[PDB]
């Protein structure tokens, strides 16, 4: 399960990457 | 697997100085039965090997047998064995099929605690019962287990965590076992039978070290 | 009768004493003692054999696929596939 | 007694009987479903106490008498006593409340957390209860299997009393062994591909 | 002794627990028994016996080979 | 000694020249093949040896430990076929920048 | 106890005037094989459920009823891996950070 | 297991 926020938190990461 | 008319053969031993071994029968629900030994009886046939042999055709087998090692002459505490289970079966010859049930999200959701239920697929005749397995490692905490058409009762359940049954890990192998021909099925012995029971994110990440390949080929 | 070879990645040769002597594929690759009755990988697609008794025992042949799951083309595991992928090789 | 059913924490008196006394072994048993029978005791000595646990003993009234302090889940099993074969000399079986929520599941519908008191294609499951250790929190439960007539929860239980406030969803709602160590390890190869 | 039994780690005693400096857990209902999710806990049988435990298999950790050491030591210096 | 043939998928189990194959598997419709080979269709991770023609089955030596999927229209997997994997990627990233 | 892996180290408290022995998961220890031995501070062993237990120092005579300090030390330790233990990721990280730095 | 990655790039994504 604390790998969908993996996930959701991947998002997180690749929506901080396009902001950069 | 005991097709009627063969010969099983269940072996016990110790290792640790018990001069007295017995086997035990325990029929499912209301019985319970001693057969005889010899260290130095109907229906069935060195002080560390201690072998149980079949030899006959009786059907009313329908048992667990256990196997039993203790002291003489100290307080007498008693050693028993994990347990056995027998087949008789007179083409027609089938053994009866377990199937696995996995908890839904609504039960942990609403209380936060999982429970698995495993099913062996009945039939007219009898002789299947005991309990069951997990995860390669028999855990011995929180097991609970156990009409038809006219052409014996057996289902586990277990009590888990929401935190410990999420996981394909944990890996409940359910299976009552018949232990151990000119139908197109496989002989009767076969093998264990069992129904099995996250990993495919592991299997994922195994998957794209594919992409960690790429990346060293690449460079 | 023999059939000593049995298969937590776990290599057994049961009923045997002192030296046990691991061969992958014929050849001499590992040494057990007494007190261990284990050998581990560490897929193990391998041909293996032990020898406590006279030329080693009856050989076993294993070999592991990964996934439990992946019967056909499931969604939960396309999706996971498809995502992975593409973004994996946008880059 | 007979499959009693008692609240948590309460006093037990388990009785046994016998009828010899060219005997020496008194000892007492849990039996698990698939774990054979595991020994409990040592009065083979009137009173010997290990932590829950105490008993009595009287040869000459021919019963032998157990007590449990605060008996847990851990008591529902078969509790047994014991040519120097194990005559289990009477036997007892018991189950324990643990009273403090009643809900059906469907999965093979699963009744449970009622807490109290509770034709061919439907098949069911009786009552019970057990030791649940990590959380030391304890659930009842019973399961309806079908097949056939495409069974639902709530017709399934209809001779089941479904307690007043059964919670009925019917339509709705640790790593190891190395490689999850290493997703947790290799996140340096994983993300430096950036730029890349 | 001490126990391993499903989702979280146990220490357990015949009488009360008493907790030197190490990794805080929670006590459990059973006043004799803790929970845990390193500490040295004083048991009696009386006579006393004290235990110091620490375990090694990870609901969180890392662990890797030497050519994974080199492929580890690798990426982050190319990382830099 | 059993290899596999990539079609179904097939197992195939050489054996002595005998007059007779027979099979112990570990009314299904889906445990059907010819010759020397043996495939499973809808393959179950339940209880679901092979020797010429003799009188037990201890002269087939060898056994054989299998925990895989059976399948039609379904690419291999293997250790290897992670690199079959890599192929899939570039080609359909191949595929998509055309 | 402090507890490397390079074949494991074993630390176990100086004793004064006191000979230095092992035991391990009730059973005796050498110090037999290579990865067996021990002669003057520490025990070096490890495999997995096989070597997961006990690990404590005994004197000569009084053993082992006299001694109530028992470690229970219980380990997987794969073959050639890395010190980790549970929280230290940080460290872990600590470790690669230097790298980085240098 | 997922501290891992909340740990800094949360705290540093969200503002
Ligand atoms: C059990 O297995 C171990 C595996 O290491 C054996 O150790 C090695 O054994 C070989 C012989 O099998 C030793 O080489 C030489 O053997 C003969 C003895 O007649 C002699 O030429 C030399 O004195 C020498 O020992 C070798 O040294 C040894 N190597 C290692 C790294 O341990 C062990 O001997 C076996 N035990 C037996 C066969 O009883
Ligand atoms: C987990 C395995 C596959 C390791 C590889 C990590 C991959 C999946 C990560 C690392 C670098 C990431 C990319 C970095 C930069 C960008 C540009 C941004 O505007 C959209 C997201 C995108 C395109 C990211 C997508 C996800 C990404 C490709
Ligand atoms: C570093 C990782 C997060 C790479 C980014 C890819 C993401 C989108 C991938 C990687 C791991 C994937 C998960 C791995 C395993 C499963 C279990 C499966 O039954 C349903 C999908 C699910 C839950 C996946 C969802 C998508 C997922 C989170
Ligand atoms: C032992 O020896 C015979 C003759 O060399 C050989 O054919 C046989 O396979 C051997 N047994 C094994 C390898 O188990």
């Amino acid at each position: 399960l604390c790998y969908l926020l993996d996930g959701i938190l991947f998002i997180y990461g690749v929506i901080l990457t396009a902001l950069f | 697997v005991l097709k009627t008319g063969q010969s099983m053969t269940l072996q016990c031993a110790q290792d640790m100085n018990h001069e007295y071994m017995s086997w035990y029968r325990q029929d499912p629900g209301m019985g319970l039965r001693l057969i005889h030994y010899s260290v130095g009886p109907n229906g069935y046939n060195t002080t560390e090997d201690f072998p149980l042999r079949l030899l006959s055709a009786a059907p009313s087998q329908t048992s667990v047998y256990f196997c039993a090692s203790s002291y003489v002459g100290n307080t007498g505490e008693l050693f028993f064995g994990e347990g056995s289970r027998l087949t008789v079966l007179e083409k027609n010859v089938f053994p009866p099929e377990v199937a696995v049930f996995e908890p839904s999200e609504a039960e942990i959701s609403h209380t936060q605690k999982a429970t698995l239920v495993c099913l062996a697929t009945g039939f007219y005749p009898d002789h299947v019962e005991l309990s069951w397995w997990v995860n390669g490692k028999e855990v011995h905490s929180g097991v609970s287990t156990d009409k038809e058409q006219p052409a014996y009762c057996l289902s586990s359940r277990l009590r888990v965590s929401a935190t410990f049954w999420q996981n394909p890990r944990n890996h409940f192998r359910c299976q009552v076992q018949f232990y151990g021909w000119t139908q197109d099925r496989a002989k009767p012995v076969t093998q264990i039978v069992s129904a099995e029971a996250v990993l495919s994110a592991t299997i994922l990440y195994e998957i794209l070290l594919g992409k960690a390949t790429l990346y060293a080929v690449l460079v | 009768g023999n059939h000593l070879v049995k298969v937590s990645v776990l290599l057994t040769c049961d009923a045997e004493a002192k030296n046990i002597t691991w061969f992958k594929d014929g050849k001499m690759i590992g040494f057990l003692t007494e007190d261990k009755k284990k050998w581990n990988l560490g897929d193990p697609r391998g041909m293996y054999q032990c020898k406590g008794s006279q030329n080693k025992s009856k050989p076993l042949q294993v070999y592991y696929r990964m996934c439990q799951n992946c019967i056909e083309l499931n969604a939960a595991t396309i999706s996971g596939f498809l995502f992975a992928e593409i973004v994996s090789i946008f880059v | 007694p007979a499959a009693l059913s008692v609240p948590e924490g309460e006093n037990l008196v388990l009785n046994c009987s016998f009828t010899d006394s060219a005997i020496y072994n008194l000892q007492w048993f849990r039996q698990d479903p698939g774990k054979g029978l595991t020994s409990l005791l040592l009065i083979q000595q009137r009173e010997q106490t290990s932590g829950r646990l105490n008993a009595s003993l009287d040869k000459s009234s021919g019963r032998s008498t157990l007590y449990i302090a605060a008996s847990q889940p851990g008591d529902s099993a078969t509790y047994l006593c014991a040519s120097y074969i194990p005559t289990f000399g009477r036997g007892t079986s018991l189950i324990v409340h643990p009273y403090i929520d009643p809900a059906v599941y469907q999965l093979v519908c699963l009744f449970t957390d009622f807490d109290s008191q509770t034709d061919s294609d439907v098949y069911i499951t009786d009552k019970t209860v057990l030791d649940m250790r990590s959380m030391d929190f304890k659930s009842n439960s019973a399961v309806a299997w079908s097949n056939k007539s495409d069974f639902a929860c709530a017709n399934a239980f209809n001779n089941s009393i479904i307690p007043e406030d059964t919670f009925f969803p019917s339509p709705e709602s640790t790593n190891l062994n190395f490689q999850n160590l290493s997703v947790i390890g290799f996140r340096i190869l994983l993300l430096k591909v950036a730029g890349f | 002794p001490i126990e391993e039994l499903e989702d979280r780690v146990f220490v357990n005693c015949n009488t009360s627990i008493t907790w030197v400096e190490g990794t805080v857990g929670t006590l459990l209902s059973d006043i004799t028994r803790l929970d845990l999710g390193r500490g040295i806990y004083r048991c009696n049988g009386d006579k006393e016996s004290t235990v110091q435990v620490h375990y090694r298999m990870c609901q969180s950790c890392v662990e890797l080979d030497p050519a994974t050491v080199a492929g580890i030591i690798v990426t982050d210096v190319i990382a830099t | 000694p059993y290899k596999v043939s990539i079609s179904t998928v097939i197992l195939t189990c050489p054996q002595y020249p005998g007059s007779e194959i027979l099979w112990q598997h570990n009314d299904d419709k889906n445990i059907g093949s010819d010759e020397d080979h043996l495939s499973l269709k809808e393959f179950s991770e339940l209880e679901q040896v092979c020797y010429p023609r003799g009188s037990k089955p201890e002269d087939a030596n060898f056994y054989l430990y299998l925990r895989a999927r059976v399948c039609e229209n379904c690419m291999e997997m293997d250790v290897m076929s992670v690199a079959t994997i890599v192929i899939v990627d570039i080609c359909i990233t191949g595929g998509l920048l055309l």
